[PDB]
C-alpha cells in the first residue's frame, strides 16, 4: 500500500531527486 | 446534639443524593432536571436554619467527623468549618443555583443531554460547597480542583466545537498557574506550622511571612481571574448561558477572593501582601471595565463586568476589609 | 585450597569420615529439585523426539526422574561433607592461632560515640 | 510467601493441561484467586516487618507492590486474549506461561530477604519481558526495542552485582535486616563514591532516570498490550523499591551524590512533560508521561525524608494503575483502527460514550486530581522537596501545569471534536474492554478511602 | 454500554448487599467490644486486643 | 451428568487451590525451625499456663 | 511475486456472528462464561469482599494502642508537673560521653 | 464519656440564659422543637434499642501491655538480638510520642476555635504547651531521615549533649 | 504516514553533528542542568549555614 519508496528520505542534493521528492509529497517541483 | 451541626451537614448530603440516583431510573427519564432542582430548593430551605441560629446568637462550629489518616504528627480529617462565611454563603449560593436550574429547565429544554447537564450543575455545586465549608487546606484543595474540572467540563459542554474545547483548556491552564501558588501555600504551612487546618494555622502565624501569603494571592488571582491570569473568564462564555450565570459570574469565580477572606487573620498582619492584592485588584477592575465599554457581545460585556467586580473584591480585601468583600460576594 | 589436604585419598567421592554427618532427608528440597530436573529432561526428550510430551513413555520419564534423584542424593552428601570439612578446618585454625583471632572488647552504644549525620 | 508463590506456580501446569478454549477462563479465574490471597499481606505491623522465613519477608513497602502485581496478571489476560485470538493453542499457552513466569519472578523479587537473591529475581524478569516484547510485538521496531531494554538494564545491573558481592565480602551479609541493623556511615572517598554509583545506577536506569530513558519509549510502545501494562506498572517500580532498600547503606554519601540525579530528574520531568505536548503517537505519549512521574519518585527517594518516601510509595502504586489504564485505553482504539497515530481517530466521544468516560477518568487520575492517591503522592513529594529547598516549587509547579496540559490535550484530541469521516469501523465497546477499564479504575478510587495501605512503612 | 453497566452493578451488589446486611446485623446485634483492664492472672488471646467483632474474627481466623 | 468428561476436563481447577493449601502447610513448617526464641524474648516471655507447653506454633 | 506470501486478512467482527458478543471468545458459550467468571471473581469477590477484608483488618500500625499509651502518659505527666516530653530520647545516665 | 477529661480538657461551659426583648416569636425555638420531635426522639429511640442489644451481648477487649526492655544504649556493638528488641521499643516509643504531640495539637486547635475572637490571648497555655512538646519532639526525631533508628537518634542526642557540655564549659570559662 | 515517520524515525538518519547542532545540544541539554544545580546548591548552602549558627527558626517544623 505504502512502499519504502513513498517514505520521507534524506535531503535532496541534485535536482532530479528534488523533483522526485516533490512528486512523493504530491507537490509541484517549483513549489517543493 | 445541637441541630446546627446536623442541619449544616444534611444540607451538604442532600446535594449528593441525585448524583447517586443518576444511574437508577429517574436519570433516564425527563423528570431528572426537575428532581435535581427540587433537591436544590429543599437544600436551600434547610440551610436557612443554621443561618437563623447564627443570626440569633452567632452559632459557629467546626465539625471533624471522619478521621482519614495521620502522618506521624499531622492528622488529616474531614473537617467542616460552619462559620459566618459558610452559613451565609451556602444559602445564597443554593438560592442562586435554584434559580439557575429552574432557568435551565427552559433554556436547555431542547438539549438531548439535559439530564447530564443538570447532573454536572449539581456536581459543581457539591464541589463548591466542599470548597466553602472546608476547615483544612487539603479539603479546600479538593473543592478547588473539583470546581476547576467541573468548569472545564461545562465550558466545553459542546465538545464538537473547537473554540469551546480551547476555552475549557485555557481555563484549566490559568487555574493551574494559580494552583502552583495554592500548593506553595500548602507546602509552606505544612513545613512551618505543621498543619493544614485553619485553627492551628491561625494559631502559629501571628506574624505570617510573605511566601505563604504570596502563594495564596497567586491562587486567588488564578481563580478570580485577576490581571495577568484574567483572560480565561471572558472566554469561559463558551459554556451555555446557565453555566456562565452559575459558575463564571456569581458562585465559582469568587473562590479566589473567598480563599483570601478565609485567611484574613494572616493577611491582616502583612502590609506588603495587602498592598499587592490591593494593586492587583485595582488594575484588574480598571482594565476589565475598560474592555467592556467597547464589547459587542452581551455575554462578553457581562463577563468583563464580573471580572471588574472580582477586582473590586480584591481591592476591598487589600484594604483590610474582608467582611466587606464577603458581603459584596453575596450581594 | 582443598586439593593437598592431609588424609585426602584420591578418586574417593565420599570419604569414610562423611558417615558421621546426617544424611540428607528424602524429601530434601534440593533432592526434589533434582527430581524435577529429571522430569523436565523427560519432557524435553519427548519434545525433541516428537512424542506426546506428557503421556509418552512413562517408564522413560520415570527413569529420568529416579536417576536424577539417585545422583542428587550422593551429590548432596558430598556437598554437605565438603562444607562440614570447611567449617571443621576453620574452627581448628581459629583455635590453633588465638593471636590471629583476638577476643574483641565489646562496648555498648551508650559509651560508643557514633557520628550523627542530619537529613535536611 | 509459599501460600502465594506455589498457587502462582500451579498456574503453569493448569494452563498447559487445560482445554484449548478454557485457557483464558482458567488463567483469569485462578489469577484473580491468587490476587485475593495476596491482600492478606496488607496486614502489617507498626514497627517490625512480616518476617516469614529466612528467605522471604514482607513490609508496608512491598505488600502494595505484590498486590499490584497479582492484580495486574488477570487484567493482562483480559487485554491479551483479543489480539491473540488467531494464535495457536501452544503459542497462547506460551504467552500465558511468560506472564505467569513474570508474575512469579516479581513476587519473589519484592519479598527476597537477601540482596543477591533480589538481584537474581529482578534480573530474571528481563527474560519473559524480552520474550514478550520481541516475539509478540507487532512492528519490526520491537527487535531494536528489545535490544535497547535488555542492554540498558544490563549495563546498569552488572556493576550492581559487583558492588553487592563486594559488600557481602566486607560486611559479611547481604541480608536486608542485618544490613539495616549493622549500618555503617559511608565515608567520602572515590572508592565509596563509585560503590554508591554501582549500588544506584541499576535502579536509576530501571526507573528510568532522565537521560537514561531512551529504551522506555521504544519498549513500552513496541510491546504488546500486556507487555506495556507490566513494563509501565510493575517493572519501573523495581528501581524505586530497590533504591529505597539500598539507600540505607549509602548515607551520608547520598547527601551530595544525589545532586546530579536530583538535577537530572527535576529538569527532565519538565523536559519529558514538554515532549508529551508534541507526541504524535498516543502510546508514545503515554510512555513518555511515565518518565515524569518516575522522576518525581527519583527526587523523593533521593531526598530521603519520611514524607518523601511516603509520597514515592503512593505515587508508584497510583502510576502503575493509571499508566496501565491509559495503555489499555489506547490499545482499544488501536485494535479498531490498527494505528497508534493520535489524530487518526478523533471525536470518539460521540461514538464510544462510556469509553470516553473511562478516558476522562484516566486523564483525571494522570492529572493528579485530589483526593486521588496520585495527588497524595505528588503532594507529599512536593512538600518534602519544598522543605529540601523552597526553589523546588517552581519546577514542580511547572511540571504539574504541563502535565495538566498534555493530559487534557490527549483527552481533547482523541475524544472531542468531529469524528473522522472515513473511519467506519468503530464498533461498540465490548463488555471485556469496559470491564478492563472498570477493574483498572475502581480499586484506584477505593484506595482513597484507606490511603495508608500504599503510604509505605514510614507511615 | 448499558448492558455492561447493568452487569457491573449486579455483580457488585451480588455480594455487596449481603455484605452490607451482615455488617449492619453484626453491628446492631453483636456490637463492638468494651475496654477492660486485664483480669489478674489471665493472659488474653491475641484477637482480644481488638474491638470490632469483624476485626476480631479476621485476627482469630487468618493471623 | 457426564461425570467422566467433567472430571477429565475441569480437573485442573484443583491445582491452584491445593497449591495454596500446600503453600500454607510449607509456611507452617518454616515456623517450626524458627522457634529458638519462642517464649524467650525480653518483651513477651512468660510462664506457661498449667496445661500449656508452648506459646505459638 | 517477490515471494509466496499470504495476503493480509481482514479483521473479524465478533458482533457479526454474535450480536450478543461480550468480546471474550468467538464461541458464544465460552464468551458468556468468560464474562461471568470475570465479573463474579473480580467484582463480587476480590473487589467487594477484598475491600471489606482490608477495611476490617485488625489494628494496623497499632495506632489505637499508641493513642491509649499517649493518653496514659499525658495524664501522668500533667498530673505530676513533669514535662510532657523530654528533649533527650535516652537517659543521660546510661550514656558515657567520651571526654 | 469514654475519653478522660484530664487528657482532653475543656473550660466550664457558660451559656447566657434567654433574655427576650421583643414580642415576635423566635423561629429558632420552634425549628428546634420540630427537630426534637421529628429527628431527636426517633434516633434516640433507635439508639436505646441498639444499646439494649449490645447490653445483652457484652464482651471485652484489652489494652496491650508491653514491658520495658533494655534500650539501644545498653546494646553491645553488633549484639543483634538486643539491638532488635531495643529498636522495636524505640519505634513504639516514637509512635507514642507522635500521639502525644497529636493530643497537644488537638488541644490547640480546639482552643483556637472555642475562644472565638479572643483566641490570641485566651489560648496562650495551649500555644505554650505545643511549643514545648514540639521542641522536645524536634530534638528527639528531626533530621534522622527516612532510614531512622535508635542508633541514629542516640547519635543525634550525643551530638546535642557534647555541644551542650562544651557550651556550658565555655560559658563558665 | 509520511508526516508521522518524518517526525519520529527519519530524524536520526538525517541528523549531523554540526556547530549549530552541537552548540544547541550543549546549551539546552547541559545548560539548564548546571544552572539549576548552581541555584539549588547556593540555596542549600545558605540554608545549612543558617542552620549551623541557628539563625534559621524551625519552631514548629517537626514534619519533614
Ligand atoms: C467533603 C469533602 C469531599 C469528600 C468526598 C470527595 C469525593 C471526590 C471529590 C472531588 C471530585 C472532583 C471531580 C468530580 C468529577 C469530575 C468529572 C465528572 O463529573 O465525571 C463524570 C463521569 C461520569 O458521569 P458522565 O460523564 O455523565 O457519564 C457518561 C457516561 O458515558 C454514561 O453514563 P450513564 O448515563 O450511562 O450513567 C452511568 C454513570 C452513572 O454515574 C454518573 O452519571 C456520574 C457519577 C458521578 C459521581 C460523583 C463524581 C465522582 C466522585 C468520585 C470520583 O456511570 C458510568 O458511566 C460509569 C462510571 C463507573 C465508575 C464511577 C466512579 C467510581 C465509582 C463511584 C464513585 C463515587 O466520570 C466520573 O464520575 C468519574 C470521576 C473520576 C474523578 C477522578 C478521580 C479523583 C479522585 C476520586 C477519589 C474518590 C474516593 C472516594 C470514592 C471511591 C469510589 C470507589
Ligand atoms: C456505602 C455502604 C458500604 C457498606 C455498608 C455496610 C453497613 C454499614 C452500617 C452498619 O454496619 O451498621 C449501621 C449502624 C451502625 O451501628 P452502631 O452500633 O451504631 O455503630 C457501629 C460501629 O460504629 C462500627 O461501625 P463499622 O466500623 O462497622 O462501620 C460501618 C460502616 C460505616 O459507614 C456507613 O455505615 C456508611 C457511611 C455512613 C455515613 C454517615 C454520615 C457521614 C457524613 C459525611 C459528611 C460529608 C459531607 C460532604 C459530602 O463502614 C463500613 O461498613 C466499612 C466497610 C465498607 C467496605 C467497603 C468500602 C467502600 C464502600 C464504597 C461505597 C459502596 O447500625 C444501625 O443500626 C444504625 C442505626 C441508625 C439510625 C438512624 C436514625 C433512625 C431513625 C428512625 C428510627 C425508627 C424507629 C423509632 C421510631
Ligand atoms: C550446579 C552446581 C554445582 C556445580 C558442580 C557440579 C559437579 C557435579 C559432579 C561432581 C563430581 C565429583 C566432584 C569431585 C571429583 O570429580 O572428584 C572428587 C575427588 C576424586 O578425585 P580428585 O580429587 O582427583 O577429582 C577432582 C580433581 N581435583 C583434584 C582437581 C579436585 O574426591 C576425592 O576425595 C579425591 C581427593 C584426592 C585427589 C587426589
Ligand atoms: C465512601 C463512603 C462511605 C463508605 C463506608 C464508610 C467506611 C469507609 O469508607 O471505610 C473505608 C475503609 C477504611 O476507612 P475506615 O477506617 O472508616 O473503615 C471503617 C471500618 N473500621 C472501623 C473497622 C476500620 O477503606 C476501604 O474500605 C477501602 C479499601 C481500599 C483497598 C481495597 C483493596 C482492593 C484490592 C483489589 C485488587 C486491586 C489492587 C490494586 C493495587 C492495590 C495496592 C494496595
Ligand atoms: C459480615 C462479613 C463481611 C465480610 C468480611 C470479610 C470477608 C473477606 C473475604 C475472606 C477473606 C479474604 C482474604 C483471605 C486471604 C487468604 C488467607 C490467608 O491470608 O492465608 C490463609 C489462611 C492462613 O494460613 P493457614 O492456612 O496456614 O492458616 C493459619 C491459621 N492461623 C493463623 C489462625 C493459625 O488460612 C486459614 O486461615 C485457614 C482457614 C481458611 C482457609 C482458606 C483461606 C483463603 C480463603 C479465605
Ligand atoms: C571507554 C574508553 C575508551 C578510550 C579509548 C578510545 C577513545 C577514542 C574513541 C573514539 C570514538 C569515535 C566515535 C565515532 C566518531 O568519531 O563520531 C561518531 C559520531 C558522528 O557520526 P556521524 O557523523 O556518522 O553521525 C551520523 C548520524 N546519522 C546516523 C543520523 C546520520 O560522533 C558524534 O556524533 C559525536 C561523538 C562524540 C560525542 C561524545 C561521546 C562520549 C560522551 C561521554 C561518554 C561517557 C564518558
Ligand atoms: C504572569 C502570567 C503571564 C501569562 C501566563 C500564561 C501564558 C499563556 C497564556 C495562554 C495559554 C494558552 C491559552 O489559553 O490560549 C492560547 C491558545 C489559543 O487561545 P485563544 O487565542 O483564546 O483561542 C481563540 C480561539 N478562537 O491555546 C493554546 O495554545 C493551548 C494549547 C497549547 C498549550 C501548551 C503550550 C503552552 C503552555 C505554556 C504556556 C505559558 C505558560 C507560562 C507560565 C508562567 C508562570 C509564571
Ligand atoms: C511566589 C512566592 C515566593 C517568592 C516570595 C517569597 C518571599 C520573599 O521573597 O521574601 C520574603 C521574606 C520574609 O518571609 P519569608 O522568608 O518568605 O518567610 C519564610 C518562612 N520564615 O523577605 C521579606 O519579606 C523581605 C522583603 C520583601 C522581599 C520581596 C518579596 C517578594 C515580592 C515579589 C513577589 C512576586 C511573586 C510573583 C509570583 C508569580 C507567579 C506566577
Ligand atoms: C518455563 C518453565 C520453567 C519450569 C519448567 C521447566 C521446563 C519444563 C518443560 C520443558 C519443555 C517440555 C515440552 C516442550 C514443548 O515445548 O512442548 C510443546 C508441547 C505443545 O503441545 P503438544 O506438543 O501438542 O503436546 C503433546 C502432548 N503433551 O507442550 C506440551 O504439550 C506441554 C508443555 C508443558 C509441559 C507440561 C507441564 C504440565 C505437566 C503436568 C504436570 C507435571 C508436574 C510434575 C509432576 C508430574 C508427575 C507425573
Ligand atoms: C546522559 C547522562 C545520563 C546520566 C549519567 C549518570 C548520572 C550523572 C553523573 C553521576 C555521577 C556524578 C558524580 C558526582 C560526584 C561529586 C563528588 C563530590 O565532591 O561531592 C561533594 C561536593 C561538595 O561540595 P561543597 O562545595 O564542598 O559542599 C558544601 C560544603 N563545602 O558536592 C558535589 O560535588 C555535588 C555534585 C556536583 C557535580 C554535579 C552537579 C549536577 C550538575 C548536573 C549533572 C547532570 C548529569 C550529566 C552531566 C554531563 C556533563
Amino acid at each position: 500500500h505504502v512502499t519504502k519508496d513513498m517514505f520521507p528520505g534524506p535531503y535532496p542534493k541534485t535536482p532530479e531527486e528534488r523533483a522526485a521528492a516533490a512528486k512523493k509529497y504530491n507537490m509541484r517541483v517549483e513549489d517543493y | 446534639m445541637n441541630p446546627f451541626a446536623s442541619l449544616t451537614l444534611t444540607t451538604l448530603i442532600i446535594l449528593t443524593i441525585p448524583i447517586m440516583m443518576s444511574n437508577s431510573n429517574i436519570y433516564k427519564t425527563n423528570l431528572y432536571p426537575n428532581y435535581v432542582k427540587t433537591t436544590v430548593s429543599y437544600a436551600f430551605t434547610l440551610s436557612l436554619v443554621p443561618l437563623l441560629m447564627f443570626m440569633h446568637t452567632g452559632q459557629e462550629m467546626i465539625i471533624s467527623n471522619w478521621h482519614w489518616m495521620t502522618l506521624q504528627t499531622v492528622e488529616l480529617s474531614l473537617s467542616f468549618k460552619m462559620d459566618y462565611f459558610s452559613v451565609m454563603f451556602i444559602p445564597v449560593a443554593l438560592f442562586v443555583t435554584w434559580s439557575i436550574m429552574e432557568f435551565s429547565m427552559w433554556y436547555m429544554h431542547s438539549d438531548p443531554f439535559i439530564n447530564r447537564f443538570f447532573k454536572y450543575l449539581v456536581l459543581f455545586l457539591i464541589t463548591m460547597m466542599i470548597l466553602v465549608t472546608a476547615n483544612n487546606l487539603f479539603q479546600l484543595f479538593i473543592g478547588w480542583e473539583g470546581v476547576g474540572i467541573m468548569s472545564f467540563l461545562l465550558i466545553g459542554w459542546w465538545h464538537g466545537r473547537t473554540d469551546a474545547n480551547t476555552a475549557a483548556l485555557q481555563a484549566i491552564l490559568y487555574n493551574r498557574i494559580g494552583d502552583i501558588g495554592f500548593v506553595l501555600s500548602m507546602a509552606w504551612f505544612l513545613t512551618h506550622s505543621n498543619a493544614w487546618d485553619l485553627q492551628q494555622i491561625f494559631m502559629l502565624n501571628n506574624e505570617c511571612p510573605n511566601m505563604p501569603l504570596i502563594g495564596l494571592l497567586l491562587a486567588a488571582a488564578g481563580k478570580s481571574a485577576q490581571f495577568g491570569l484574567h483572560p480565561w473568564l471572558p472566554s469561559a462564555m463558551e459554556g451555555p448561558t446557565p453555566v456562565s450565570a452559575l459558575l463564571h459570574s456569581s458562585t465559582m469565580v469568587v473562590a479566589g477572593v473567598f480563599l483570601l477572606i478565609r485567611f484574613y487573620p494572616l493577611m491582616e498582619t502583612n502590609k506588603l501582601v495587602q498592598t499587592m492584592t490591593l494593586c492587583l485588584g485595582a488594575i484588574t477592575t480598571l482594565f476589565t471595565a475598560l474592555c467592556a465599554i467597547t464589547q459587542n457581545d452581551i455575554k462578553k460585556i457581562v463577563a468583563f463586568s464580573t471580572s471588574s467586580q472580582l477586582g473590586l473584591m480584591m481591592v476591598t480585601i487589600g484594604i483590610n476589609q474582608p467582611h466587606l468583600a464577603f458581603l459584596h460576594i453575596c450581594m | 585450597m582443598m586439593s593437598g589436604r592431609p588424609g585426602r585419598v584420591p578418586l574417593q567421592f565420599l570419604p569414610n569420615e562423611a558417615r558421621s554427618l546426617p544424611p540428607p532427608k528424602l524429601t530434601d528440597p534440593r533432592l526434589v529439585y533434582m527430581g524435577f530436573l529429571g522430569y523436565c529432561s523427560g519432557l524435553i526428550d519427548n519434545a525433541i523426539r516428537r512424542r506426546p510430551v506428557v503421556s509418552a513413555g512413562l517408564h522413560r520419564q520415570l527413569l529420568y526422574v529416579t536417576s536424577f534423584v539417585f545422583f542428587g542424593y550422593y551429590l548432596l552428601k558430598r556437598q554437605d561433607y565438603m562444607y562440614a570439612l570447611r567449617d571443621h578446618d576453620m574452627f581448628a585454625y581459629v583455635k590453633s592461632h588465638p593471636e590471629d583471632f583476638p577476643e574483641k572488647d565489646k562496648k555498648t552504644y551508650g559509651e560508643i560515640l557514633e557520628e550523627f549525620h542530619p537529613v535536611r | 510467601m509459599l501460600k502465594i508463590i506455589i498457587p502462582t506456580t500451579m498456574l503453569l501446569p493448569m494452563t498447559w493441561m487445560s482445554k484449548h478454549n478454557m485457557i483464558w477462563i482458567n488463567a483469569t479465574v485462578h489469577s484473580l484467586l491468587i490476587s485475593l490471597i495476596s491482600l492478606s499481606l496488607l496486614n502489617q505491623l507498626g514497627e517490625n516487618s512480616l518476617n516469614f522465613s529466612l528467605t522471604f519477608f514482607s513490609d508496608s513497602l512491598s505488600a502494595p507492590l505484590l498486590v499490584l502485581t497479582t492484580w495486574l496478571l488477570p487484567l493482562m489476560l483480559m487485554a491479551s486474549q483479543s489480539h491473540l485470538s488467531k494464535e495457536t493453542t501452544t503459542r497462547k499457552k506460551l504467552y500465558i506461561t511468560m506472564l505467569i513466569l513474570l508474575q512469579l519472578f516479581l513476587i519473589m523479587t519484592f519479598t527476597a530477604t537477601e540482596l543477591i537473591l533480589f538481584y537474581i529475581l529482578f534480573e530474571a524478569t528481563l527474560v519473559p519481558t524480552l520474550i514478550i516484547i520481541t516475539r509478540w510485538g507487532n512492528q519490526t521496531e520491537r527487535l531494536n526495542a528489545g535490544l535497547y531494554f535488555l542492554f540498558y538494564t544490563l549495563a546498569g545491573s552488572l556493576p550492581l552485582l559487583v558492588a553487592l558481592v563486594y559488600i557481602q565480602n566486607t560486611t559479611g551479609s547481604l541480608n536486608f535486616l542485618i544490613i539495616h541493623y549493622w549500618s555503617h556511615p559511608l565515608s567520602n572517598s572515590w572508592s565509596n563514591i563509585f560503590m554508591w554509583l554501582a549500588c544506584i545506577m541499576a535502579f536509576m536506569v530501571k526507573m528510568p532516570l532522565y537521560g537514561l530513558h531512551l529504551w522506555l519509549p521504544k519498549a513500552h510502545v513496541e510491546a504488546p498490550i500486556a507487555g506495556s501494562m507490566v513494563l509501565a506498572a510493575v517493572l519501573l517500580k523495581l528501581g524505586g523499591y530497590g533504591m529505597m532498600r539500598i539507600t540505607t547503606i549509602l548515607n551520608p554519601l547520598t547527601n551530595y551524590m544525589a545532586y546530579p540525579f536530583l538535577m537530572l530528574s527535576m529538569w527532565g520531568m519538565i523536559m519529558t512533560s514538554s515532549i508529551c505536548l508534541r507526541q504524535t503517537d498516543l502510546k508514545s505519549l503515554i510512555a513518555y508521561s511515565s518518565v515524569s512521574h518516575m522522576a518525581l519518585v527519583i527526587v523523593a527517594i533521593m531526598i530521603q525524608t519520611p514524607w518523601s518516601f511516603m509520597g514515592a510509595t503512593a505515587l508508584m502504586i497510583a502510576h502503575g494503575l493509571t499508566s496501565s489504564m491509559l495503555f489499555c485505553l489506547a490499545n482499544t482504539n488501536y485494535e479498531r483502527v490498527h494505528s497508534r497515530t493520535m489524530i487518526l481517530a478523533r471525536g470518539l466521544q460521540t461514538l464510544l460514550p462510556l469509553m470516553a468516560t473511562w478516558w476522562l477518568m484516566a486523564s483525571l487520575t494522570n492529572l493528579a486530581l485530589p483526593p486521588s492517591i496520585n495527588l497524595i503522592g505528588e503532594l507529599f513529594i512536593i512538600t518534602a522537596s519544598f522543605s529540601w529547598s523552597n526553589i523546588t516549587i517552581i519546577l514542580m509547579g511547572m511540571n504539574m501545569m504541563i502535565t495538566a496540559l498534555y493530559s487534557l490535550y490527549m483527552l481533547i484530541t482523541t475524544q472531542r471534536g468531529k469524528y473522522t469521516h472515513h473511519i467506519n469501523n468503530i464498533k461498540a465497546s465490548f463488555t471485556r474492554e469496559n470491564a478492563l477499564m472498570a477493574l483498572h479504575i475502581l480499586p484506584l478510587l477505593l484506595l482513597t478511602l484507606n490511603p495508608k495501605m500504599i503510604l509505605g512503612p514510614l507511615y | 454500554d448499558r448492558r455492561f453497566l447493568k452487569l457491573m452493578r449486579f455483580y457488585i451488589l451480588l455480594t455487596g448487599i449481603p455484605v452490607a446486611i451482615g455488617i449492619t446485623l453484626v453491628n446492631v446485634f453483636i456490637g463492638e467490644a468494651e475496654l477492660a483492664d486485664i483480669p489478674e492472672g489471665y493472659v488474653p488471646e491475641h484477637w482480644e486486643y481488638f474491638k470490632h467483632p469483624i476485626s476480631r474474627w479476621i485476627a482469630r481466623t487468618f493471623y | 451428568m457426564n461425570v467422566l468428561q467433567i472430571v477429565r476436563d475441569h480437573w485442573v481447577h484443583i491445582l491452584v487451590p491445593v497449591g495454596f493449601v500446600f503453600g500454607c502447610y510449607l509456611d507452617r513448617r518454616s515456623d517450626e525451625k524458627l522457634t529458638a526464641f519462642r517464649n524467650k524474648s525480653l518483651l513477651f516471655k512468660r510462664e506457661l499456663r498449667p496445661n500449656e507447653e508452648v506459646t505459638w506454633k | 511475486i517477490r515471494l509466496q506470501e499470504d495476503p493480509d486478512p481482514e479483521d473479524e467482527n465478533l458482533y457479526e456472528k454474535n450480536p450478543d458478543s461480550h468480546g471474550y471468545d468467538k464461541d458464544p458459550i465460552v464468551d458468556l462464561w468468560n464474562m461471568r467468571v470475570v465479573f463474579f471473581f473480580g467484582f463480587s469477590i476480590v473487589l467487594v469482599l477484598g475491600s471489606t477484608f482490608v477495611a476490617y483488618l485488625p489494628d494496623y500500625r497499632m495506632q489505637e494502642w499508641a493513642r491509649r499509651e499517649a493518653e496514659r502518659l499525658v495524664k501522668y505527666r500533667e498530673a505530676n508537673g513533669l514535662p510532657l516530653m523530654e528533649s533527650n530520647c535516652f537517659d543521660p545516665n546510661k550514656i558515657q560521653l567520651p571526654e | 464519656d469514654s475519653w478522660d477529661k484530664d487528657v482532653y480538657p475543656e473550660p466550664p461551659r457558660r451559656t447566657p440564659a434567654p433574655a427576650p426583648q421583643t414580642s415576635l416569636p423566635n423561629p429558632v425555638t420552634y425549628l428546634t422543637k420540630i427537630f426534637d420531635l421529628l429527628v431527636d426522639r426517633p434516633v434516640t429511640l433507635a439508639r436505646e434499642f441498639i444499646e439494649q442489644q449490645h447490653a445483652k451481648n457484652r464482651y471485652y477487649y484489652y489494652h496491650r501491655e508491653f514491658r520495658r526492655v533494655p534500650d539501644i544504649t545498653e546494646c553491645e556493638e553488633k549484639d543483634i538480638l538486643c539491638m532488635f528488641e531495643a529498636e522495636m521499643q524505640w519505634r513504639r516509643d516514637y509512635k507514642v510520642d507522635q500521639e502525644i504531640v497529636n493530643i497537644i495539637q488537638e488541644r490547640l486547635k480546639a482552643c483556637q476555635q472555642r475562644e472565638g475572637e479572643s483566641y490570641r490571648q485566651n489560648c496562650a497555655k495551649e500555644l505554650e504547651q505545643f511549643t514545648q512538646v514540639s521542641k522536645a519532639f524536634q530534638d528527639r526525631y528531626s533530621d534522622l531521615g527516612a532510614h531512622y533508628s535508635a542508633r541514629k537518634c542516640l547519635a543525634k542526642q550525643k551530638q546535642r549533649m557534647l555541644a551542650e557540655r562544651k557550651a556550658a564549659k565555655e560559658a563558665a570559662a | 504516514i509520511r508526516w508521522t515517520y518524518a517526525r519520529s524515525a527519519n530524524i536520526y538518519p538525517n541528523f549531523r553533528p554540526t556547530p549549530k547542532t552541537s552548540l544547541l545540544g550543549a546549551l539546552f541539554g547541559i545548560g539548564p542542568l548546571f544552572f539549576w544545580y548552581y541555584v539549588f546548591k547556593t540555596d542549600r548552602d545558605k540554608k545549612e549555614k543558617l542552620i549551623q549558627e541557628g539563625k534559621l527558626d524551625q519552631t514548629f517544623n517537626i514534619s519533614y
